[PDB]
């Protein structure tokens, strides 16, 4: 294949036109495909972090990416003049704002949460849009709500900053484990949504769970948070008998349909099918009655509140507009029966959003940008991690542990670099916070970023001579507390290797750090993690007896699906190779044995059942029947369909 | 989908250990059963009064020679307490058909103006 | 005769491995293999 | 190390293969990992890039082959190529074992640094084939460490990509393979006759 | 799928012949003659249609390095010059004497002539062959044990 | 003591009691009872009170007409050929009514008709039988002679094909599998053959069509069957008899654990409540002096939350008994030796959000994995005396090797434990 | 023509048993008319249909549940597959089929040479027959602009045929006494040497000189071709020619790059295709600068295919009023129609995103799978999976679903598709032919 002459170097300078997905790792030119490939998968499976924070070393093209990225932030399109606002709940509430260069009008609305996909999701930072009020002004660049990820003044982050070092611990960073120590753990966080759609039928009744008789608050409140992880349970109730079965509402029956849930209840809504007047009556179905109530109030607000504005001769409104008041003028009418798939529910069925935040976890995964994935493995207080007690700076404690094996085999380098340029960065800012007056104190900067990144040196000088004096005091106090950001880009421009050596030859004053108990020369820098997606609870599945097929053999039930049970009750299936490779053993009657008491005949099944539960729970002595099994009836009626049997001798 | 086998199971083995007790505690021998049987069928009101006071413990199956048993423990508890009518009523057998009769007010008032 | 891994099975003496090998319908339909004669017993034969 | 493998399988048939010492042996080998746990903890391993820099000021040999460029000025076939690579990965692995370094435990243990794979962060990669097979006719001349160029940009993302492919494609059809044999082989059984 | 993951592979030495280096020194993919004098001749025969590309390849040739001539055996398959066979349609093209005539003293010096493509020698070769043993039939049937 | 294959008369096991004759499946707006879907017959879908077993069968009656057995069709279609076009009726006509005879490109004997076909086939055969080709086949329909014809036709129950007759706003809506609209062409087809009753000679152009058309459908009845329930790897010869799901299973991840014999592993707090369920319920039941409805309850409170009280019980459950609570533990796929092993319990992990089992760092190394994210299986033992039968795969058994009966090398020291004992040793 | 209809209504008091649905979905009515005439009967017919709007301009909102649309990337056409020469169509994938054939002359000499068959309804016709049906014999050698070069002689014409111009005009056989004029500076080129080729082998030993001149007499071999019968061998041919003027349809003319000249209908692009054979198939197929991006064009299939499944219908109907069955193709338009369609197949992607980083991950992702897409996992084609020269400028070398290698990549943000020419990479094709 020659066609690779046509690919001229002359025109690709200067100028980062090749990349996709690249631009935020640096220094890409260092690291092998094979793992640079797997960067981007790790960034496409990437959870949100609650204390985001930008990257130390930035690439300077993560703030155009979050800027043209829309799916996170809601701006103002044009200047807008606020009309009203009204409440619908404790927190989620909407409002109706008029332009002021066209005549339309649009709404927004504020909310507490968002449904990213069935599991994942984030909260809405809604800060600005609370303060507006009373019919103030918007601008155009104005910014009303945010997510996490974003910061104050529209920087991005997706990372957090941690001190690590290369070392081994008592063999526990085997292959790729990684230990990290509880305050790193405490920093990182994670955030979890999920809805529940509960049903009730005009049979089912709910249980007093919550309250005492005088309450018979069957639900949690609008802001109260779940106990004992169960939202709600429903029991089946029968005209023919009940008088044995009501006796006692306030504790748990042998059939009972409960839902699981875990977290805090942010936001309900009740849709309805029965009229309310036979509704009024019933005492147990008393606390729907008052949220229904409330829900229609809002709706009639609506309607007495902006009917002149659609309803006049202007009616330049809007699509979304006009759409929500249609919705909400749907519901105070009379005579309208909600249909779900495309039938026509008895009972009223409500919604329901819980909110929750899940932290570290033993078994989570946490990865670095150049794609060093790893596994937590264990998790230790601060005080047993090494610390350095003999330099001037003692105290410093790295926070994560990495394996020193398999970064040469692993074919990729860069990481080296990162590790260095953040000790390096240590060093120049220990020397400068040491001793010096503000007058000479930036110069100790500039030279070492002279050596470092020479573009970024004219933008220091003009936004350091731009500034005041007490300006330039508070962002030097600033940057001796957290520390000197360096800037390289990812492909062209940056430091290689002639660079770090003359780096390191400049600088003949530094020295490793020397442990505690190490007796071996150590560096600990800053370095970027990012959590991802997988998790151990979200494959994590037993089972000891659930609904069985049609036919008889065990199979999979859509119960976790919705939120009816805990554990995803999944048989794991044998495979083709795992009958062999037990067969492997000389033995195979009690292989036979086992699988027809496992899952073929269902006589055995339940003498073993039995056998086992009653009798010698210490010393098990099982005696299996022999009964023609349910397979081998199977296989004659379908060989027999067929014409053919199985005769022996 | 059919059902789950484990809560029978266990409701079934409740049964069996509860009427193994019952054969304990009066150390009843199968001569006392046949002597008490009568050999009459089985009536639907004597079935809902088991199936009424043993119901916290477990509840009752389709098996004829385990309601016999559990109703022999019926007559039996129920004589040893203060209790007279109820034990007389399930000893022997019923009317084939249940009487009708009208609101009996009065009786109900009786019922309903007392304590219990 | 030496033969193929794969025709060494089928044109075999054993009945259990014939069927849970492969090529159902021309074992069972035609008689190229001759399944009807094939009675050798094999330790693999409990699961029929 | 690779001594004490015999030693093992001279103290199995000097007792018989009873059952009783494959007990013992099973113990030995949890008391001594156990133990071994206690060295790396006290000792410590690293890692460092300055390992790399220090070494270079001291030893002048090392620094030659730092940067070193294939020459352009003599016509060189696909098998003169591959001959330099291996005369100076050869000579990297003997100045480095010989004198104290970092990296001293590292190689002469041999468990870690493969002596293929650390050439390439070294020394230069040399050449790369393609979807087909077919050699690329455009060798790379600089090393991972002292950068990468555009043109040999993607020479190295067509060797990426035929892993994905290849690994893939395995995947997909692996245990075939293993059924037919297995199938076929299971019926033979052991006599005691002599 | 381990070995395979190494993707740096052998190359084997190739036998051009006594005539061949006296005349081109080949460098990777390309071949420089020595004196740009010296013609070549081939005959319309030689010419044969690639398995891939299609194009021609003249896998055999005599140069015709004035009045002396030595023959070529070439090991590998070899492709014309893109550049030189714009002219050849109509200018080399000898079909009056059933021998084209190519003079390089119009190819004008430090200019490619014949580009070679090779296939390495891939590591797992050995092991495929002991899969098609079993099933292909290729060498099985005709032997004893 | 060896397993045979051979034919079967249907004649013999054929039961008058149970048939079918019916054309529409559903009837008032329910299914019906002598239909295919019939309740009487095949039992009930969704109860259990009738006790209805699957090998119950179903006959459809074809009389006095013979059909060619479905099994032996792709036989006599090689014996001899063309019978495609030998058992059908294409006679002509000209203006009047008078039969026009074009067997001049035809052969000899075509276009005779099935009924005929029957009774002159000993003669038939001879004309177009290859004795130097088709030997072995000539030889097998002699001996088997009988079984040629058949008179009834089976059908198996609906457990395994089944509809529903689930309702909606728009209409009622009938969903099934493909096989059985097969099934409810021939019961149409053979219904519309006796409607004729007084003593009349049926004309030959109005029931021989129907009776090589209704073969047709015979014939693809056996391929359908063959080609979805059989042949294919999600049929049921390799998913429901060589393969099987199974209870009492669960599946976790793997997390590197130390300070332990090679042979000790400890296991999650939620799993192992829930695998070994049964015996706790049995211990907790003589200690708490209650029944087990009572105690069942009990157990569910202490799994939704940690708790003190029944990890008492767990505890003592895993050192009292005999052997030692066990398991095997496999790895999909398993292509290797000892992915596949017989483990021991012996430590309980407190936290409960723990999810993870930990292992030893050499066991890992049999097992060709590694702490990536895997998931494996996991399958308790209960049998004492099925437990002596499966100890030869535990790992103090794969210590030799195998291959040469020298040390194992798989189950020694391996990745930073090889660097660790050199600076000690050197 | 049709239509986008207005939607905004502000809703009045009513008492009908309304009915609303629990799940939210936006949606938008397309209005589109039909005027079928007869010889009485001029019914109107109004149809309409609902589709989905863009919100956000990223995402559908449909049953309460986020779709992403996603572009999809595929090769604009006349492009080569093996042993053959194809180009896309929306309905009909016409492809020319080439096989070498050997001749011998008058003298002896034996050439191999290549002729050229349309692939079209399921059978192998020379392509010169369908000329020869609607042209004729003189029509197609005008329109080719050979007919300066190619004569045909008789027997007598022949024993007086110019022994001085045999060498310079090469006589080939046509029958025992007919014979060929033709001019070997002609036969010079091997893409004109295609069109003799191929028009000898069209020929048949038995012909008739009045015969040639007959549109009819091959129009009834052509029909012989298609049906067997005698008796509809005339009037089934028609049918074919009818239909093989309505393969091409308008989409196709405005998306060919090729001048207007070459672009009037199937006749002119089929002389176009052929007249450069051998620098269309030298050409490659990796190369992107002869390929595009579709977004709606793969959404809008369901109702293409209806169309079709109901105009053939109606194609091949006899001894019946029309009037009913076009009726009845037009009386089944159901509201839900696209919608149900779209979502069924599983044409659009599920949402199923964790992160707030959009900008990378879905809203520039492109996929070479989907409808008339020749990628296939079964398949294995390896070399579709690869990479080339050409991508590096314009896209992704590096982002691939680790699921399934080289399905799905990412589009480079500094692309810039160059305007007014329909989502194309570039404005010229690989190859000049210039």
């Amino acid at each position: 294949m020659d066609d690779i002459s046509v690919i001229k170097n002359e025109d690709y300078e200067g100028s980062h036109r090749f990349l996709a997905e690249e631009l935020l790792m640096p220094n890409a030119n260092k690291t092998d495909g094979n793992r640079s490939t797997m960067f981007c998968s790790h960034l496409a499976q990437a959870v949100t972090l609650q204390k985001a924070e930008p990257p130390l070393v930035y690439t300077n093209f993560e703030n155009q990416v979050g800027k043209y990225s829309t799916a996170g932030y809601r701006k103002a399109n044009s200047n807008y003049k606020v009309i009203e606002k009204i409440y619908k709940n404790d927190y989620n509430y909407v409002l109706i704002v008029q332009d002021q260069e066209t005549g339309e009008y649009t709404l927004f609305e504020r909310a507490e949460c968002e449904f990213l996909t069935e599991h994942y999701g984030f909260q809405w930072d809604n800060d600005k849009i609370d303060s507006l009020k009373k019919d103030d002004t918007i601008e155009k660049d104005t910014v009303l709500y945010k997510n996490t990820c974003y910061d104050e003044n529209m920087n991005f982050g997706y990372g957090v900053n941690l001190n690590a070092a290369y070392f081994s611990y008592k063999n526990e960073t085997l292959e790729d484990a990684i230990v990290i120590s509880e305050s790193a753990a405490k920093k990182l966080g994670t955030f979890s949504v999920n809805k529940v759609k509960v049903s009730v039928n005009t049979n089912d009744i709910l249980l007093n769970l919550y309250g005492d008789n005088e309450n018979y608050k069957g639900f949690p409140d609008i802001g109260e948070h779940i106990k004992n992880q169960i939202i709600a349970s429903r029991r089946r109730f029968d005209y023919n008998t009940a008088l044995y079965e009501l006796k006692n509402l306030n504790e748990m029956r042998d059939s009972d349909t409960p839902f699981f849930a875990d977290g805090k209840i942010v936001d309900i809504e009740i849709f309805s099918n029965v009229p309310e007047e036979e509704l009024k009556v019933q005492k147990y179905n008393e606390q729907v009655l008052y949220y229904i109530n409330k829900q229609k109030e809002f709706s009639n607000n609506v309607y007495q509140k902006l009917k002149k504005i659609v309803e006049g001769k202007d009616n330049n409104v809007s699509d979304k507009l006009l759409h929500f008041y249609n919705n909400c003028k749907m519901r105070i009418d009379e005579n309208i029966s909600y249909t779900y798939q495309n039938s026509k529910f008895s009972g009223f069925i409500m919604e329901f959003t819980i909110l929750e935040e899940e932290p570290l976890n033993k078994g989570s995964k946490i990865t670095g940008r150049y794609g060093n994935k790893g596994v937590i493995s264990k998790i230790l207080p601060d005080d047993q991690m090494p610390t350095v007690a003999e330099g001037r700076f003692k105290g410093l404690k790295a926070d994560i542990c990495l394996n020193p094996l398999g970064v040469f085999n692993r074919l990729n380098p860069s990481q080296l670099i990162e590790q260095e340029l953040n000790w390096i960065a240590k060093f120049i800012r220990k020397d400068m916070e040491e001793a010096g007056s503000n007058e000479e104190k930036v110069s100790i900067l500039l030279d070492f970023l002279n050596r470092v990144n020479k573009e970024e040196t004219e933008l220091m000088e003009e936004f350091i001579n731009s500034l005041n004096k007490t300006e330039l005091e508070e962002f030097l106090n600033d940057i001796i507390e957290n520390g000197i950001p360096i800037c390289q880009k990812p492909f062209f421009g940056n430091i290689g290797l002639d660079e770090l050596w003359e780096l390191y030859n400049h600088y003949d004053h530094i020295d490793y750090f020397k442990c505690e108990g190490i007796s071996t020369p150590l560096i600990i820098g800053e370095i970027y993690m990012v959590r991802l997606k997988h998790e151990p609870h979200s494959k994590f599945s037993a089972r000891s007896t659930s609904f069985m097929n049609l036919r008889g053999l065990p199979a999979k039930s859509k119960n976790f699906k919705e939120h009816k049970d805990l554990y995803s009750k999944t048989p794991v299936r044998i495979g083709n190779m795992e009958i062999s490779n037990l067969s492997l053993t000389n033995e195979m009657g009690s292989i036979m044995d086992m699988l027809n008491s496992y899952s073929n005949n269902e006589t055995n099944r339940r003498e073993l059942i039995m056998q086992l539960l009653t009798g010698n729970p210490f010393d098990t002595n099982i005696d299996l029947s022999d009964v023609e099994s349910g397979t081998s009836k199977i296989l004659k009626s379908l060989f027999t369909c067929l014409g053919l049997s199985i005769d022996d001798v | 989908l059919r059902n789950d086998q484990g809560n029978s199971i266990i409701n079934e083995c409740s049964i069996k250990q509860e009427i193994a007790k019952i054969k304990k505690k009066y150390n009843v021998t199968d001569e006392v059963m046949k002597e008490f049987i009568n050999g009459r069928e089985l009536n639907s009101i004597q079935i809902y009064l088991v199936k009424i006071y043993y119901s916290n413990k477990f509840k009752v199956n389709s098996n004829k020679n385990d309601i016999f048993y559990l109703l022999y423990g019926m007559t039996r508890e129920l004589g040893e307490m203060n209790f007279s009518i109820i034990p007389e009523i399930l000893s022997c057998a019923i009317a084939p058909n249940v009487r009708k009769m009208n609101n009996r007010k009065k009786l109900v008032d009786k019922i309903i103006h007392s304590d219990k | 005769e030496i033969f193929r891994i794969t025709d060494a099975n089928l044109k075999g003496d054993s009945l259990s491995r014939s069927l849970l090998f492969e090529q159902v319908k021309k074992q069972l339909t035609t008689l190229d293999y001759d399944t009807f004669n094939k009675t050798k017993s094999s330790i693999l034969d409990k699961l029929l | 190390l690779k001594e004490y493998q015999n030693y093992y399988t001279t103290l199995l048939e000097h007792f018989g293969y009873s059952n009783e010492i494959k007990s013992i042996i099973k113990d030995v080998i949890s008391e001594l990992a156990i133990f071994s746990g206690d060295i790396n903890v006290t000792f410590g391993n690293t890692v460092s890039i300055k390992s790399l820099i220090d070494l270079g000021n001291k030893v002048k040999r090392f620094r030659e082959l730092l940067h070193y460029r294939l020459p352009n000025d003599e016509a060189l076939e696909f098998n003169d190529i591959e001959a330099i690579i291996k005369k100076n990965l050869d000579e990297i692995m003997k100045i480095l074992s010989e004198t104290d370094n970092m990296l001293r435990y590292y190689i002469d243990s041999g468990a870690g640094i493969n002596s293929k794979q650390f050439g390439q962060v070294l020394s230069l990669v040399g050449s790369k084939p393609d979807l087909f097979g077919k050699i690329i006719p455009y060798p790379i001349n600089t090393s991972f460490l002292r950068g990468l160029d555009v043109r040999s940009f993607y020479i190295n993302a067509l060797g990426a990509r035929k892993a994905l492919i290849t690994n893939y494609q395995q995947v997909r059809n692996s245990g075939y393979l293993t059924r037919k044999i297995s199938m076929l082989l299971m019926d033979t059984k052991l006599i005691d006759l002599d | 799928l381990s070995a395979k993951h190494l993707l740096e592979t052998r190359s084997s030495k190739i036998d051009w012949g006594t005539n061949f280096e006296e005349n081109f020194i080949v460098n990777r993919n390309l071949i420089y003659p020595k004196v740009y004098n010296g013609t070549v001749i081939i005959k319309e025969d030689d010419f044969k249609e690639d398995e891939e590309t299609e194009e021609q390849v003249f896998d055999t040739f005599t140069l015709k390095s004035g009045n002396r001539f030595i023959s070529i055996s070439s090991p590998m398959r070899l492709f014309l010059n893109k550049d030189l066979k714009k002219q050849l349609d109509e200018s080399f093209y000898n079909i009056e004497e059933m021998q084209f005539e190519i003079p390089l003293n119009k190819l004008d010096e430090g200019d490619s002539f014949a580009t070679f493509i090779m296939d390495n020698n891939e590591l797992s070769k050995p092991l495929r062959e002991i899969k098609d043993l079993i099933e292909t039939n290729k060498y099985i049937k005709d032997h004893n044990v | 003591m060896g397993k045979k294959l051979s034919l079967i008369d249907f004649n013999e096991i054929y039961n008058e009691e149970n048939l079918i004759t019916r054309a529409n499946p559903i009837e008032n707006h329910e299914f019906s009872d002598d239909g295919i879907y019939s309740e009487r017959i095949f039992g009930s879908y969704n109860e259990d009170d009738d006790d209805k077993d699957i090998d119950t069968i179903g006959w459809i009656n074809i009389e006095p007409y013979y059909i060619i057995n479905p099994i032996l069709f792709t036989i006599i279609k090689k014996c001899i050929p063309s019978i495609n076009k030998i058992i059908n009726y294409q006679q002509s006509i000209d203006q009047n009514g008078e039969n026009i005879d074009l067997t001049e490109e035809i052969g000899e004997d075509d276009y005779i008709g099935l009924v005929k076909f029957k009774d002159n086939f000993d003669d038939l055969l001879e004309k177009y039988t290859d004795k130097k080709k088709y030997q072995k086949e000539y030889d097998f329909l002699i001996e088997n002679h009988d079984k040629i014809f058949i008179n009834k036709l089976p059908v198996f129950s609906h457990k395994l094909r089944p509809a529903t007759l689930l309702t909606g706003s728009k209409g009622k809506v009938l969903a099934f599998d493909e096989i059985n609209n097969y099934y409810n062409f021939v019961i149409e087809y053979i219904n519309q053959i006796n409607e004729g009753v007084v003593s009349d000679d049926s004309i030959d152009l109005l029931l021989l069509p129907l009776l090589y058309n209704m073969q047709f459908y015979a014939n693809n009845i056996l391929t359908r069957i063959i080609s979805e329930y059989l042949r294919g790897k999600k049929g049921f010869l390799r998913k429901n008899i060589m393969g099987s799901r199974i209870n009492f299973s669960a599946r976790n991840v793997i997390t590197p654990l130390i300070g332990h014999p090679i042979d000790e592993v400890a296991m999650p707090y939620k799993t192992f409540a829930e695998l070994y369920k049964f015996q706790l319920i049995n211990l907790i039941s003589k200690v708490k002096g209650i029944n087990y409805n009572e105690a069942l309850k009990f157990w569910e409170k202490g799994i939704l939350g940690f708790n003190q009280e029944l990890y008492n019980y767990m505890e003592e459950l895993i050192t009292k008994t005999k052997g030692g609570c066990t398991f095997l533990l496999n790895r999909n796929p398993t292509i290797s030796i000892g992915s596949i092993l017989y483990l021991k319990i012996g430590l309980i992990k407190k936290d409960y959000k723990d999810l993870t089992l930990g292992i030893s760092n050499n066991l890992l190394s049999a097992l060709s994995g590694d702490y990536d994210g895997d998931v494996l299986n996991i399958i308790p033992v209960f049998d004492n005396k099925m437990k002596e039968h499966f100890s030869l795969l535990s790992p103090q058994n794969f210590l030799v090797d195998r291959n040469n009966g020298r040390f194992n090398g798989d189950f020694d020291l391996q990745k930073d434990q090889i660097l660790g004992i050199f600076i000690l040793n050197n | 023509g049709s239509s986008v209809e207005p939607i905004n209504k502000v809703y009045k008091f009513n008492k009908e048993e309304k009915t609303s649905d629990i799940e939210r979905s936006e949606l938008q009515l397309i209005k589109m008319s039909f005027l079928i005439e007869k010889d009485d009967k001029k019914e109107e017919i109004n149809k309409f249909i609902y589709f989905p709007k863009l919100i956000d301009s990223q995402y559908f909102i449909i049953n309460g549940n986020r779709y992403y649309p996603i572009y999809q990337l595929l090769d604009s056409g006349t492009y080569r597959t093996n042993k053959a020469l194809t180009l896309k169509t929306l309905l009909m994938p016409i492809v020319l089929r080439e096989k070498k054939e050997t001749f011998d002359d008058i003298n002896g000499e034996t050439h191999t040479m290549l002729n050229v068959d349309l692939d079209l309804f399921k059978s192998k016709v020379p392509f010169l027959i369908y000329f020869f049906s609607k042209f004729g014999f003189e029509g197609t050698l005008e329109y080719f602009g050979l007919q300066d070069l190619i004569h045909v002689l008789m027997k007598e014409d022949l024993d007086q045929l110019d022994e001085d111009e045999i060498n310079d005009n090469v006589i080939f056989m046509i029958t025992k006494n007919i014979s060929l004029v033709v001019d070997k500076n002609f036969f010079s080129n091997k893409n004109n040497q295609i069109i003799i080729a191929t028009l000898l082998n069209c020929f048949n030993t038995r012909i008739k000189i009045d015969k040639i001149y007959e549109k009819d007499y091959w129009v009834k071999k052509l029909g012989g071709y298609f049906t067997t019968n005698n008796s509809n061998k005339q009037e089934k041919g028609e049918g074919i020619i009818l239909s093989f003027e309505r393969i091409l349809d308008e989409w196709t003319k405005k998306i060919l790059r090729t001048e207007e000249k070459n672009k009037e209908d199937i006749y002119s692009v089929v002389r176009w295709m052929i007249n450069n054979y051998l620098a269309l198939v030298k050409q490659d197929n990796m190369n992107l600068a002869n390929k595009r991006i579709r977004l709606y064009e793969y959404l809008l299939h369901p109702l293409l295919i209806k169309f079709s499944k109901g105009t053939y219908r109606v194609l091949n109907n006899r001894n019946s009023n029309k009037f009913e069955k076009i009726k009845t193709i037009f009386s089944n338009i159901q509201e839900g129609f696209l919608v149900k369609k779209i979502i069924n197949n599983e044409l659009l992607r599920y949402d199923n995103s964790v992160n707030s980083i959009s900008l990378f991950t879905l809203i520039l992702r492109y996929t070479q799978s989907g409808p008339q897409s020749p990628f296939s996992s079964n398949s294995t084609n390896n070399k579709l999976r690869g990479l080339h020269p050409s991508y590096l400028g314009r896209l992704g070398l590096t982002s691939t679903s680790a699921g399934d290698p080289g399905a799905s990549g990412s589009l480079t943000p500094f692309l810039e598709l160059p305007e007014n020419s329909y989502m194309h990479f570039t404005e010229e094709p690989e190859i000049n032919l210039n």
